[PDB]
RNA sequence: AACGUGUCGCGAUGGAUGACUUGGCUUCCUAUUUCGUUGAAGAACGCAGCAAAGUGCGAUAAGUGGUAUCAAUUGCAGAAUCAUUAAUUGCCCAAUCUUUGAACGCAAACGGCGCAUGGGAGAAGCUCGAGCCAUCCCCGUGCAUGCCACAUCUCAGUGUCG
RNA sequence: ACACGAGUUGUUCGGAAACUGAGCACAACGUUAUAUCGUUUUGUUAGGAAAGUGAAGGUACUGAAAAGGGGCAACAGAGAACCUGGGAUUAUAUUCCAAAAAGAAAUUGCAUGUGGG
RNA sequence: AGAUGUGGCCUGGAGGUUAGGACGAAGCUUAUGGCGUGAGCCUAAGAUGGACCGGCCUCUAGUGCAGAUCUUGGUUGGCGU
RNA sequence: AGACCUGAGUGUGGCAGGACUACCCGCCGAACUUAAGCAUAUUACUCAGCGGAGGAAAAGAAAACAACCGUGAUUCUCUCAGUGAGCGGCGAGCGAAGAGGGAACGAACUCGUUGCCGAAUCGGGUCUUACAAGGCCUUGAGUUGUGGCACAAAUAUCUGGUUGGUGCAGGAGUGGCGAAAUUCAAGCGCAAAGCAAACCCGUUGCUGAAUACAACCCUUCAUGUGAGUAUUGAGCCAAAGAAGGUGUUAGCCCAUUGAGCCAUAAACCUGAGCGCCUCAUGAAGCGAGUAGCACUGUUUGGGAAUG
């Protein structure tokens, strides 16, 4: 999906990108403390990681992430949350560039990943 | 009465489906496909409609090999070693 | 020869006669007639459906109407022997 | 008529199971355009020929 | 129920594949019966893990059977009268064209003359 | 008076303008870039837990296999449970690939009918329920025509000879 | 209308397997720059070697006899072995009915058994 | 009829330059006035709008509508006939 | 009897058949139009029809130009030249060639013949890791001639190669995979705004006309401003300022942006990459229903005739 000049060619590799270029595409920034530890600037989000919303509406709310739904370019966290008409809640989505990850899970080829981005 | 009156005269059909062209221009007095000129060999294409040649075009169907011999060239035929 | 492939020889019988009806006047022809219904390949012939008949379900069928829906489907009224109970083996497929 | 090439009876067969009208579900996959069935068709108007 | 993980059928024998193959398929054709009257939902979701092994199982039957009779053409007597369908497909043109020697082959005299005066590589720099 | 006219405030009918753009057109370049009897292009039917169209796919049918990727897909239900031997998505080497079409056993508004050849099923009959299995049924392969080579084959001529 | 389920059952009914007709055009041959043209039933293709069948005889050889290739064209012509009864239906029936078939028959193929040759 | 002139008005874009805009851009509506002989410009108000955009020099063109029995979409009197 | 020649039947191995058709190559081939009418002419050796192929096709290796101090396959571009050429009811109109500047270019070869040889040839079996450019065999084809040697780039015939076949090796380009930098601080209708008029002063001073606005007027309660990609201030990355994403206008929120990293059927490219077995190797003639020629028709700038 990467940025071309023609911008035709730009947003319609972007909005056409299947699955796994959707899981780069949308992808958090992690926390100085886990900045300082693995010495990475930005990870793709995975499913159970935890996360912080730094921006809007919900900014400063913090949840474990239910799922992440590639489909509407968005992640449901926990705890960001609304109410319908009825009363049941409905997880509200975030779009990941706008929440900061704090704990992220760990699994065997999400290290090889760790490892394989190190700056130093 | 060349009418609506004759124009209920008009029973039967002379075109019915084809083989191969899959339209209602088989005619069955004499028994060819107006479009496909079914059975002949060759088909039927004539460069005084160039609209008609393109519904013909190799595009149109599913290009089922096509696809598969399309992409065997292009990876220049590979095999397992 | 140069087909190659596999052929199973024990499946024949899975391909012809695909499941059965529950139809209301599908159920009539067990409690009455003593016979089954069946969708079945649209390509076969009623001395198969007669063999299959006996393999899948070991129960010989004195009888078969064959039908072709509307809907392309084949349908059969299979004719199970009256040493036969077609109530049986109805449940022990189905039914209800 | 009576008669018909089983050729012709799969085309109609096929024909009569293309009219049944759009899934209740399948309005709401996300991102959908697909209301109501255009392809649809009453024997009184638009008459295969088949 | 289930499916049948592959590593495991590309070390059954023929006989245990068959054997397997159909006890798919009457678990199969007994949830088609299930599709007709409804329960268990649970039970109907069950079908593509059975379509998709006995895609599966087939798989093997048909590569084991395709690799057994390449191996029984090796010998050039058994060669040409091997089966169209194992023979190698290529286009249709490049499998009539020229091989790359038939179109190399060179009279007597170009390769006296071709060996009298090879090309040869120089510099006419200084 | 009533109708009708006129101005303004709001409101309907109608769908213009702007802003928006995964489309179009045209110009340019790269290359181990050119289909088919080993059954192509086109045609027909089918396939999804739910599936009309569309896309994908072919009785292994919304996909099998292999590698790479690294936890989804997602309208709903369903589903091994995270170290990859069962997520997904891309890519491709191994597969499957119905009915047809140059269509080619013969036909055709017929899911029709063959001749050889192997194979299956067979509640009659025979055999001591197993084994065989007539007629019927079923399945695979071969069989268009012309041409080229060939076999060290079988033949034709008041053609030329002995 | 629309929506949701269901409904079309055959040894004998109609077709096809298997007739020929006005006719059609595959092969063959000939034309044409080119077959996408013509001939192709007046008994019948082709300058034309298109029979794959086998009488009698000798034990799967020997060769009498048969001239004129393949096919299509009729759901009103030719051809065709089944009839009524019913409580068998929401909807099909000369199609369904099961031991007292509600029952009665007709006909094709093969096969054993008894009777004869 | 015709010829030409304008430091002459408008429009989509390209090279420059100078500015504006969520404290509200283009668009739209108005007994909103002001300026110009005029094409037109500009301000005011919107109980309009929701993200773009103006001036000036130069370049550029699919650049200005009332009429063709003009094209397409809509509407309308005739008519509750 | 048998052979040869001519011609059939069958088995065995294969191929032609349709599609595509923009460009290309053969044939067929118009009229509208222009001439202010129209018939030759033009439109045009074009549209339509038929046949065929490629990744280009066709052409091509002098029976060529020129008349020169001479050039040297073919194709293509500029120019020759819309021509003091030429064709034309000499009207409308039509219309090239050689030379020159260039693109390309390791560009050349083999048959027939003649002379010397005379089955040394080809196919099929089999064997050598092999359908070997190999050995053996073979009335099977072939003497009604396959093949070898030399003809002007010539002027005697008896170390080299990866383009002869076999099996192993490596680096490389090509494909695919992955792989950077740096951000906070002020909270809400109103200063999350300004001014100090080139630059400097300014790393400083000053401050608020919004006591809001909300519809006949006045008053009293009520209610109302989504997201900071904006503003202001402070700071930082730049071999990265790239233009895509995100709730407003983003170098620093994300993806990219780049030296490089791993993976790799064969081909491809490199002391024709490098070793190994076998295998090779430094007098006479020169194209016949052809060239011409006549008639006819056609086409061309080609005229007493270009094809």
């Amino acid at each position: 999906s990467i940025k071309c000049g023609s911008r035709r060619k730009a947003r319609r590799a972007h909005f056409q990108a299947p699955s796994h270029v959707r899981r780069v595409l949308m992808s958090a920034p992690l926390s100085k403390e886990l900045r300082a530890k693995y010495n990475v600037r930005a990870m793709p989000v995975r499913k159970d990681d935890e996360v912080i919303v730094k921006r809007g509406a919900f900014k400063g709310r913090e949840g474990k992430v239910t799922a992440c739904y590639r489909l509407k370019w968005v992640i449901h966290i926990d705890k960001v949350n609304r109410e319908k008409a009825n009363g049941s809640t409905v997880a509200v989505g975030i779009h990941p560039s706008n929440v900061e990850i704090t704990k992220l899970k760990l699994t065997h080829h999400r290290k090889a990943i760790l490892e394989r981005k190190d700056r130093s | 009465t060349k009418g609506t009156t004759s124009m209920g005269q008009r029973h039967g059909r002379t075109h019915i489906l084809c083989r191969r062209c899959g339209r209602n221009s088989y005619h069955v007095q004499w028994e060819r496909c107006a479009a496909c000129a079914y059975p002949r060999a060759s088909r039927r294409r004539y460069n005084w409609s160039v609209k008609a040649i393109k519904r013909r075009r190799t595009g149109t169907g599913r290009c089922r090999y096509l696809k598969v011999v399309n992409r065997r060239i292009a990876n220049h035929f590979k095999t397992p070693k | 020869s140069n087909r190659v492939t596999v052929e199973s020889k024990d499946i024949a019988a899975f391909n012809v006669i695909r499941y059965p009806l529950t139809t209301d006047k599908a159920m009539k022809k067990i409690e009455e007639n003593n016979t089954l219904t069946f969708i079945v390949d649209a390509r076969a012939n009623k001395t198969e459906i007669k063999k299959a008949i006996r393999k899948l379900y070991q129960v010989k069928a004195v009888k078969v109407n064959t039908l072709i829906r509307p809907d392309g489907l084949k349908k059969a009224y299979i004719r199970l022997s009256a040493a036969h109970d077609a109530l049986d083996t109805a449940n022990k497929i189905g039914l209800v | 008529g009576r008669f018909k090439p089983l050729a012709v009876k799969k085309k109609y067969a096929k024909k009569m199971n293309q009219n049944k009208p759009v899934p209740y579900w399948i309005r709401l996959r996300t991102g959908n355009r697909i209301k109501w069935n255009e392809k649809r068709r009453h024997w009184r108007r638009t008459k295969l020929n088949y | 129920s289930h499916h049948m993980k592959i590593k495991d059928l590309r070390e059954k024998s023929k006989d245990d594949l068959l054997k397997t193959l159909t006890e798919y398929k009457k678990e199969l054709s007994q949830l088609r019966v299930v599709q007709q009257t409804g329960g268990a939902e649970t039970r109907l979701g069950r079908i593509r893990p059975i379509r998709k092994s006995i895609a599966r199982i087939l798989t093997v039957l048909n590569q084991n059977e395709r690799s057994n009779l390449k191996m029984f053409y090796a010998d050039r007597k058994l060669r040409c009268k091997t089966p169209k369908v194992l023979r190698a497909k290529l286009t249709h043109r490049r499998r009539l064209a020229l091989k790359e020697n038939e179109k190399n082959r060179k009279t007597s005299r170009q390769m006296r003359q071709a060996h009298k005066f090879p090309k040869r590589v120089y510099a006419v720099k200084i």
